[PDB]
């Protein structure tokens, strides 16, 4: 897997590969990586595929729940902090997990990473997966906190596709998202072999 | 008070009964009637609907339990709908292990089995519902009526509940068809049995009645006012 | 009869038992509560102590988390049993969740306990009433009563223990909302309606005083004083 | 690994931390905080297996903040350190154990400043120095040999500023800015961080 | 190698109508150092004193549990706990989790409270009882002050020779080994005075 | 004598009734009138507020609640009881959301809510449950598969779909009066008006903004609960 | 009625068995205690010396429970055990989880959450027992807290608990002058209160016990004033008695 | 660790060794081995020093609350049932070797329990890791319906095979003597190896450690 | 007063629980028994009179020993203090093994007074019918204890309960002092169970024990005849 997702001043990407293998051979090349859990906060995806439907299901849920019971909306920090907590009392005895929790909520837009191992950081760039440290270099070498929302949309395509080209463990389609006060939306979804034509030249 | 023999199912009268297990069984007389038929491969249970209010929908009568076996309840909802989570769950674990049928017998020697508890040992109230049971297994239809006193009874029929005294008579005068009818036979026999424990300011409307049939190859299946229209529409008409 | 069993429905339908756990709290004190603009209140009638009790241990008001206090009228051991049990809850909230726990949540916490203290025989209900008082994360002032019977409710400024209904009807006729512009006219109003029950004024009053996240200081008995002598001022200036 | 470094003044303790938060490849953010307010005046430094140190940190923080709610009054650090250490003894023992190691500094009004050692086994220990992580070999050559028992602060700060470029010359990965600390009389405050050019 | 883990050394001596009791001040790691303050020697009394031996926080837990149990069984009775009975109470405590044993094997030594007789006990890591009328040492260094101890003891040896006798055996053993050393801590303890004191041995 | 026999609701009467479970019953009428009517449009449900004190805050009075954005809920009796059986149902439905990943059906949340209730002579109470019957009566209202739906739960645990029930202080007149007020063909809108005149007949003070809460749920949107905008625009015309 | 087990409320609120728990202390032995300047004590009755108790304890009223916490016993003897052995526990183990004695105000209140769970919920008897503990914290020096069968507590300079009890408090309240009392005047004001509420002409040493608190050289010492020292001090009042009348 | 069991024509001889090592050096050369249980029953533990102390101990407690209850001398069968129920209860984790032997009602009798928690009467049997020399000399010297004083020094020479042929065990030798009218719990028997006299004063007078710091507390 | 006298866990508006003043009085309608410290020893007593001589006097016995030198003797209910006896034994034992040193008696009473006083926590279980009386040696002291069916436990120079308790209190006030030697202190024993015997003691219808320095153990009945020869 590859997820990369940056925040800056005017929000905060995802980006999602396709590709799921057991091994070698490729199990499918259209996985839904990013989960629509919730329509204001998003989950992601990496380790054991059911292991993250699973857990973010049951995060959704509890979200759900706490909205309803509080009837207020869950902060981010609270979903994260939650997720960790669920997730951390089954450690030890085979759990696979590494996830981001984004969205934007009244303490501005918030991104945490969530993980079997136990870190619940926050911080600006989270990239995790196969092609982790692909997707970290391109970013790195082009954050500036002041994307601005079309040239953010490039600069978003433009380092998930070379995320999604430098590793051997990912393919397929592409995911996309962005969060804004209104909630998330889906932007596009871009294939391997189209999109190799666009940024080929 | 000479009764204080009666406020708790673990103490016997001076003359030997136990009073609150009485009042269970006088409990079940409270509820709507319903009469149950059996033939020589199939099984009716038909009941009079009640509701609350009419711009209410009728309390159903009839429950589905499996696909051979059918209930139907006359007491208290919360005890019915109990021992209907209780028969579906013995059902479904049955078919899981043996992979056959819950007899009807050992059905309801466990409906027994499960309701006397209540009756011997101190706590659950005992379940005060009349039971129409009726399903097919290997020697045909059955009709078992467990009353609310933790006793059960193979019936020719039964009709339990309020006024259920006029449906008792009616089957009483007219054991001599119930044997050799068919489906259609059998179902107005029934509902001349209601219309008997129905006054005669009230018919068997559409909303009013409930009718469940199971046999060799059909399985239980419950009709309503849509379904019952074509068995009312051979159904006679009330000798008035 | 219906009246010596927790769980037993009365033949009007009433669960004696909980009505009197309710009427329980009418004996203890008059505690008032009034959120301000960016302040909330705490007045309470204080015991006079005669000659030898220490007023430090005495205490009637009680934060139960940095973004939350409470009064309470009933009995004390009660009292201090739900303040333990709330303010670990809070603490395990802060564990679960990591953010301060909102007045609504510790609110609807203490009143499940109440209610869970209130629905099985062998144990008796909590007979206080407790005023719950705090800012949210957004900083929005929230009050909340909690009834012995299980309940809460937000209540912009209550009232409750012995004279609970005269200052109830004090503040109906006084809540102005130009009453709580200023946080010294949020006190005014809560210093009045603590005397028009206390008329003994100086001593038998304590107040506490919640910002906007200032981790709220209970006035001391200095300005208690100065606060009182400022009332009187007003007091003599419109009269 | 990361550091943590509390030096123990006349009156005070500066304590120093890094700001790295890494999975195993590269650094996820720059700008972590692995110093956690056990009090107004009393702070904890918790390290070693991840995960475990961040929930370990707040259960204890959550403790300490339930006692000082309760009582009206903080604990005093001693009181804090035995605290940490019986809780951490008591799950070391059980079916999950918990492999951190951690610092513990703090002031007392009635006696003074205090700085604590637990190991992932969580072993106390009271020194006018602590440090943590793979570079505590590193420098603790230098905090014995650059030690006087009447540190000043400026030159306290000097003296950390010596360990810290010890660190970024010698340590294998990067150490990019660190968080230092003054606990005094007044509590706690924080203080800057580091950096170095290679152009 | 549990031992190894982190180290130690203890070692308790009695005289005429007094006792000394020393014990080592380090504290590391089974590889690196990191302090000097361990305590390793614990007074369950005013002529009460137990040394430690095992894994560093196992020794403090024990020692806690210890003193936990003591203050309830001095509350309980009001009198001052005679040390045969502090000696069967740490085995109980150790034995008491035999099948999740604490890698720990203390020691102990004191008076008796009337008849003013010293008296020392030693302790097993599953908590063996064992008491010897002239010497007992526990931790890294068992072999060297074991066999120095035995070449240097002599029966019967007055207070001062005591304070002598134990502050050379105790520092011509710790000069034999390496995980245990650096500052040793001596207490002496006598029915009319207490000296605490601390040898000046190499801080090597 | 019934004397014997109201002690606990474990005991049967001579004439077989629960003594207990009918004065539950009968402690619906202390709460405040609430009416629910069905159309094919959607379903409505309008309450009285019953409230103590002006200086009260009226969001914290709920007669009205959301247990899922497709259903709708309506409450009459304790309210910390009807707390509990609000919150159950709320569970229960995300249990449903999670294990089906469906939206469940009206009929099934009044059937998990009506197993939470009429579970107080139940044995699983070990842990700890009601020892004593729920003393709330629940209406139930939302769009499913079937279209609009409306059910009324019973504290007993009996449920039955009602075009048109009222619960409450109030239930008999303002059920007899729905009894010739109600058509099949009634519109949203329409129903809606002669839910408020029914209130406007029964409530015991003047229809003011803070003295109704007013709900809908149509197939078209979610739960929407009237604004105090679209609670005077509603109350204006009437 | 309303007298049924404690976990009923009368339609007033009043808890009957939790009052009758009240009013049951004024069958127990008086004991107070008093806040000195510079000292803290206990003096208690012993009602019950008959002629052959063979007197096999350190204190029977007042009962020690760590190195810095002591406190007075009143009720039922059984109680008045059990609620000493659980001071014990609870305050041994804060010091075995936290590694400092407990303060005062912490124990007194862990008492009086138990006490309350006794009466809270379970149809237990609540522990008809009222408490008088003393002790010195680091926190506010020495403090004396009077507990209560109820469950309540309340710290005070100056509180009688048993037999003729309120009329010994009034007393002493009328003769109490906060903040200038040193041991000295402490004791002579509690041999006073007790010559004012025993049923005894002449009190004697035996039926008095009393038991002193005082910080010193860094530690706090509980000493129970020894047979040749309460005969020395309760002698010493007694001539102070004498001359108050010879001058009268 | 050498533990041994005889019966001789009127009762029993017990003889234990007193040498207890940890690793490969030996911790104590006088433990005490003969473990007392009742006043007319007695015990002899090899393994695992704590297991066969905390066991024994807990068997006498029973067993002296069994003989208080009856008012009777304790049964040797009793004891060894109990014993070896509790025994087999661990499976083996605990190992201690026990060897019992004592006199009731129905005579003399002498069982021995291995570690994993199986018994046997004997007239004749050892234990231990010395059990070579001392079986062996149980076969070479040993006697049936044989008088007291030549059972002592039979038993005697046995263990003192065992000390000299084993490492783990000697120092000391002590006995036990079961009897219907006689109870002889000779400790020590007889020392086989008393240590060597020094030769040398290593000279430890004062003045020759040096100390850092000074502190005088007094008490009493 | 009367709708308070049937729980153990209602106190009544004036007083206690009056469940245990009941079976107090069940306690003072037992067979007297009478403890006596002397200076270097203990000694208590009791009557084993009975009807119908079939009965065996040797089958069962009154006074009981809980260790070496630990004895108790009883008055009231005859199978409560056989299951006293045996709590007493078990609490004694694992303060043994804890301890691995003979158990003060001082804390037997009190680990016995608390698990009396455990009966009568809570309802559903009556209070033991039965008082008991320690006699221990132990620091060069003889204690004597009571203990009490209400969980109360207090020392005795010398006491007597059962039947005609007062009676016998008033004799042993009257005869008493302290500087009582052992024998003298059975000599008072058994004149104190003759006072009120009430039949002509036998070498077998009273049952006396002694505790001293050597432990405690309960007289034979030869020295039993020999002692009550004596006195005659």
């Amino acid at each position: 897997t590859t997820t990369l997702a940056f925040k800056f001043r005017h929000g905060v990407i995802v980006a999602a590969d396709s590709r799921a293998t057991a091994g070698a051979y490729i199990a499918s090349q259209t996985v839904k990586k990013v989960i629509e859990i919730n329509p204001y906060l998003l989950g992601t995806m990496a380790g054991g595929a059911a292991d993250c439907s699973f857990w973010e299901r049951l995060l959704a849920r509890q979200c759900r729940i706490y909205e309803l019971r509080n009837k207020e909306r869950i902060s981010v920090a609270a979903a994260s902090k939650l997720l960790a907590n669920m997730v951390y009392q089954y450690k030890g005895m085979g759990l696979s997990m590494g996830t981001m929790i984004c969205g934007w909520d009244k303490r501005g837009p918030g991104l945490y990473y969530v993980d079997s191992e136990g870190n619940r950081i926050s911080g600006a760039t989270f990239s995790v997966g196969s092609g982790s440290v692909y997707a970290y270099g391109v970013m790195d070498r082009g954050y500036s906190y002041d994307l601005e929302v079309e040239q953010a949309y490039d600069l978003a395509r433009r380092a998930i596709y070379q995320a999604t080209y430098r590793d051997a463990y990912s393919g397929g389609a592409v995911n996309l998202y962005h969060v804004r006060e209104d909630g998330w939306i889906r932007v596009s979804s871009d294939n391997v072999a189209d999109l190799h034509e666009k940024y080929s030249g | 008070f000479r009764n204080q023999y009666d406020n708790d199912v673990t103490v016997w009268s001076p003359q030997g009964r136990i009073h609150q297990i009485e009042y269970a069984m006088e409990a079940v007389k409270q509820g709507s009637a319903t009469v149950g038929l059996k033939s020589k491969t199939h099984a009716v249970l038909v009941a009079l609907k009640r509701a609350q209010s009419e711009l209410a929908a009728h309390q159903k009568k009839i429950l589905h339990v499996d696909n051979h076996i059918g209930i139907s309840i006359a007491g208290l909802t919360a005890d019915a709908r109990l021992l209907c989570n209780f028969m579906r769950q013995e059902c479904l674990d049955s078919r899981f292990v043996f992979d056959r049928p819950l007899p009807v017998s050992r059905l309801v020697s466990l409906i027994g089995s499960k309701t006397q508890i209540p009756t011997q040992r101190y706590g659950r109230r005992p379940y005060g519902v009349g039971l129409l049971i009726a399903g097919y297994d290997d020697m045909g239809p059955h009709i078992f009526q467990t009353c609310p006193s933790a006793n059960y009874f193979d019936c020719r029929a039964m009709s339990i509940g309020a006024r259920s005294q006029s449906a008792r008579t009616y089957l009483e005068r007219h054991m001599s068809e119930f044997m050799e009818c068919n489906l259609n036979e059998l179902v107005k026999h029934g509902l001349r049995a209601l219309r008997e424990t129905l006054p005669a300011e009230q018919d068997l409307t559409t909303k009013n009645v409930s009718i469940g049939i199971v046999g060799k190859d059909l399985e239980f299946t419950i009709y309503d006012d849509d379904d019952v229209s074509p068995f009312l529409e051979g159904l006679e008409e009330r000798p008035q | 009869s219906y009246d010596r069993a927790i769980t037993v429905f009365s033949p009007d339908g009433h669960l004696f038992q909980v009505e009197y756990a309710q009427e329980a709290v009418k004996k203890g004190s008059t505690a008032v509560g009034v959120r301000g603009r960016d302040i909330v209140v705490l007045g309470v009638e204080k015991k006079s102590v005669a000659k030898l009790q220490d007023e430090r241990t005495v205490r009637k008001i009680c934060a139960l988390d940095d973004n939350v206090c409470m009064a309470f009228a009933g009995l004390t051991a009660d009292a201090r049993i739900v303040i333990n049990r709330a303010r670990v809850e809070c603490q395990s909230h802060r564990l679960t969740v990591e953010d301060p726990v909102t007045v609504e949540y510790i609110t609807r916490y203490i009143a499940s306990l109440k209610q869970r203290y209130t629905q099985s025989n062998g144990r008796r209900p909590f007979g206080i009433s407790a005023l719950i008082v705090g800012f949210d994360f957004d900083g929005t002032p929230r009050l909340y009563q909690t009834d012995p019977s299980g309940t809460y409710h937000a209540w912009k400024a209550n009232a409750i223990g012995r004279g609970a209904k005269s200052v109830r009807e004090f503040l109906e006729k006084n809540y102005t909302d130009e009453a709580i512009e200023t946080d010294d006219l949020t006190i005014k109003l809560v210093i009045k309606a603590l005397l028009e029950v206390v008329q003994s004024g100086g001593k038998n009053i304590e107040l506490a005083v919640m910002r906007r996240d200032q981790s709220l200081k209970i006035l001391n008995p200095e300005e208690i004083e100065k606060y009182v002598a400022e009332i009187e001022k007003e007091k003599e200036e419109n009269e | 690994m990361e550091y943590l470094i509390g030096i123990q003044g006349p009156d005070y303790v500066l304590v120093a931390s890094d700001r790295v938060a890494a999975s195993n490849i590269v650094q996820m953010k720059d700008d972590h905080d692995k110093m956690f307010k056990m009090s107004e005046k009393i702070l904890l430094l918790c390290v070693g297996e991840a995960g475990d140190t961040v929930q370990f940190a707040e259960y204890i923080q959550k403790n300490v903040q339930l006692y000082k709610m309760r009582n009206g009054y903080e604990l005093s650090p001693t009181a804090a350190a035995n605290f940490t250490r019986r809780n951490l003894a008591d799950c070391l023992r059980s079916r999950t154990p918990y492999h951190v190691n951690l610092l513990l500094a703090g002031y007392d009004e009635h006696e003074g400043p205090a700085l604590y050692y637990m190991d992932y086994l969580a072993a106390l220990a009271k020194a006018p120095f602590a440090a943590h992580g793979y570079g505590a070999f590193l420098t603790l050559s230098i905090l014995d040999r650059y030690y006087t028992p009447t540190i000043s602060r400026e030159r306290a700060v000097e003296l950390l500023r010596k360990c810290l470029e010890e660190l970024q010359k010698r340590f294998i990965l990067n150490l990019p800015t660190f968080s230092v600390r003054i606990i005094d009389k007044n509590g706690i405050h924080d203080l800057d961080n580091i950096s170095f050019p290679k152009q | 190698s549990i031992m190894s883990y982190n180290g130690g050394a203890v070692m308790a001596m009695k005289g005429k109508n007094c006792v000394a009791i020393a014990a080592d001040r380090r504290f590391g790691i089974q590889a690196q150092m990191v302090t000097t303050d361990f305590q390793k020697i614990f007074p369950m009394g005013d002529r009460l004193y137990i040394g430690l031996a095992g894994l560093a926080t196992d020794v403090q837990t024990v020692a806690q549990r210890l003193k936990f149990r003591l203050n309830l069984y001095e509350l309980k009775e009001g009198r001052q706990i005679k040390p045969y009975t502090l000696m069967s109470m740490v085995a109980n405590l150790l034995y008491e989790k035999r099948f999740g044993p604490y890698y720990t094997e203390p020691v102990i030594a004191g008076l008796d409270p009337k008849t003013f007789k010293p008296f020392i006990c030693s302790l097993d890591l599953i908590g063996c009882p064992m008491v010897t009328d002239d010497f007992v040492v526990s931790g890294t260094c068992a072999e060297q002050m074991y066999g120095m101890c035995e070449s240097l003891w002599e029966p019967n040896m007055d207070p001062d020779h005591l304070f002598e006798t134990i502050s050379q055996a105790m520092l011509n053993a710790v000069d034999r080994d390496a995980v245990s050393g650096m500052g040793v801590i001596v207490h002496i303890i006598e029915k009319d005075k207490i000296t605490t004191r601390t040898l000046k041995a190499r801080m090597d | 004598t019934r004397s014997e026999y109201d002690r606990g609701v474990n005991t049967f009467s001579p004439e077989g009734r629960l003594f207990q479970v009918e004065y539950a019953i009968e402690a619906i009428k202390l709460g405040s009138t609430a009416i629910g009517i069905q159309t094919s449009e959607g379903v409505c449900l309008a309450v009285e507020k019953r409230i103590t004190s002006p200086l009260m805050e009226p969001s914290s009075i709920e007669k009205i609640v959301e247990i899922d954005a497709h259903i709708g809920c309506a409450m009459s009796g304790l309210i910390k009881d009807a707390k509990t059986l609000i919150d159950k149902a709320r569970v229960e439905t995300q249990n449903h959301w999670f294990t089906y990943n469906e939206t469940m059906t009206v009929e099934s949340v009044t059937q998990a809510v009506s197993n939470l209730a009429l579970q107080f002579g139940e044995e699983d109470a070990d842990p700890g449950a009601m020892s004593r019957p729920f003393g709330v009566a629940l209406l139930f209202g939302g769009v499913d598969e079937k279209g609009p739906q409306l059910f009324h739960m019973d504290p007993s645990g009996t449920f039955v779909q009602c075009d048109a029930r009222a619960i409450g202080s109030a239930s008999e007149g303002a059920q007899s009066s729905l009894q010739e007020v109600y058509h099949k063909s009634m519109t949203l809108k329409e129903a809606i008006k002669s839910s408020l005149i029914i209130l406007k007949q029964v409530m015991e003070e003047k229809l003011n903004a803070t003295n109704i809460e007013l709900a809908t749920v149509q197939p078209g949107q979610n739960f929407h609960m009237f604004t105090k905008e679209e609670l005077e625009e509603v109350i204006k015309d009437i | 009625r309303y007298d049924s087990r404690t976990t009923i409320f009368s339609p007033e609120g009043r808890l009957y068995q939790v009052e009758y728990a009240m009013e049951a202390i004024g069958h127990a032995g008086t004991c107070l205690g008093i806040l000195a300047n510079d000292g803290v004590l206990l003096a208690a009755e012993r009602r019950n010396i008959h002629k052959l108790l063979d007197e096999v304890f350190f204190s029977e009223k007042i009962y020690k429970l760590n190195e810095d916490m002591a406190c007075s016993v009143a009720g039922i003897t059984s109680d008045a055990n059990v609620l000493t052995n659980e001071l014990r526990l609870i305050a041994q183990r804060y010091l075995l989880q936290y590694q400092e004695p407990i303060p005062c105000e912490q124990l007194v209140t862990a008492l009086c959450d138990i006490k309350q769970a006794y009466t809270q919920f379970g149809g237990k008897r609540p522990f008809g027992v009222s408490l008088l503990y003393i002790g010195w914290d680091k926190h506010y020096g020495f403090q004396l807290y009077q507990s209560d069968p109820s469950g309540n507590y309340g710290g005070w300079k100056a509180t009688c608990i048993g037999n003729n009890s309120a009329a010994a408090v009034s007393m002493l309240k009328q003769d109490y002058k906060e903040g200038e009392m040193t041991l000295k005047s402490a004791l002579a004001l509690a041999i006073k209160v007790l010559n004012k509420t025993m049923d005894v002409s002449k009190l004697s040493a035996e039926k008095v016990e009393i038991a002193t608190l005082t910080r010193e050289n860094g530690k706090t010492v509980i000493r129970v004033l020894k047979q040749k020292e309460v005969e020395q001090l309760i002698k010493k009042h007694e001539e102070e008695e004498a001359k108050a009348e010879r001058e009268k | 660790t050498t533990i041994a069991g005889v019966v001789y024509k009127d009762g029993i001889v017990l003889g234990a060794d007193t040498r207890a090592t940890e690793g490969m050096v030996v911790a104590d050369k006088n433990c005490s081995k003969i473990h007392f249980i009742s006043p007319n029953i007695y015990c002899c533990g090899a393994g695992t020093a704590a297991d066969t102390d905390m066991t024994t101990q807990l068997i006498s407690s029973n067993l002296e609350l069994h003989s208080l209850s009856t008012g009777r001398l304790p049964r040797v069968v009793t004891a060894n049932r109990m014993l070896k129920q509790m025994l087999f209860r661990y499976q083996g984790y605990i190992g201690a070797a026990l060897v019992l032997g004592g006199v009731d009602v129905t005579g003399p009798h002498l069982y021995s329990i291995y570690p994993h928690g199986s018994t046997d009467k004997l007239p004749y049997v050892t234990m231990g890791s010395g059990s070579l020399a001392a079986m062996a000399v149980f076969e070479d010297k040993f006697r049936p319906d044989m008088e007291e004083e030549e059972a002592k020094n039979l038993v005697s020479e046995a263990i003192a095979a065992g000390i000299f042929n084993d490492l783990g065990s000697g120092s000391n030798i002590d006995l036990c003597v079961i009897s219907k009218n006689k109870l002889d719990f000779l400790r020590p028997y007889t020392v086989p190896n008393k240590k060597g006299t020094r030769l040398g004063r290593y000279r430890c007078e004062k003045g020759t450690t040096a100390v850092l710091t000074e502190k005088i507390t007094p008490l009493e | 007063e009367r709708g308070y006298s049937f729980s153990l866990t209602t106190f009544s508006p004036s007083g206690k629980l009056v469940q245990i003043e009941y079976a107090l009085a069940a306690v003072a309608g037992g067979a007297p028994s009478v403890g006596i410290k002397a200076a270097n020893g203990v000694v208590l007593a009791t009557e084993k009179k009975q009807k119908s001589i079939l009965y065996d006097e040797r089958s069962v016995h009154k006074v009981e020993p809980i260790t070496k030198h630990i004895g108790l003797v009883y008055s009231g209910m005859g199978p409560d203090y056989r299951v006293l006896v045996h709590r007493a034994r078990k609490l004694a034992q694992q303060y043994y093994l804890v301890y691995q040193e003979p158990i003060p008696t001082a804390q037997l009473v009190q680990r016995v007074a608390s698990v009396m006083q455990e009966y009568t926590q809570s309802g559903g279980v009556r209070p033991f019918g039965v008082s008991l009386l320690i006699c221990g040696w132990n620091e060069g002291r003889p204690y004597l204890f009571q203990s009490d069916p209400s969980g109360a436990y207090f020392a005795w120079k010398a006491t007597a309960m059962g039947k005609n308790y007062v009676n016998g209190k008033t004799f042993l006030e009257k005869r008493y002092n302290e500087d009582l030697e052992l024998e003298d202190a059975i000599h008072t024993a058994i004149l104190t169970l003759k006072e009120s015997f009430e039949g002509q003691m036998t070498e077998d219808n009273i049952e006396v024990g002694i505790c001293n320095e050597a432990g405690f153990r309960r007289l034979t009945p030869t020295e039993v005849k020999d002692y009550l020869a004596a006195i005659a």
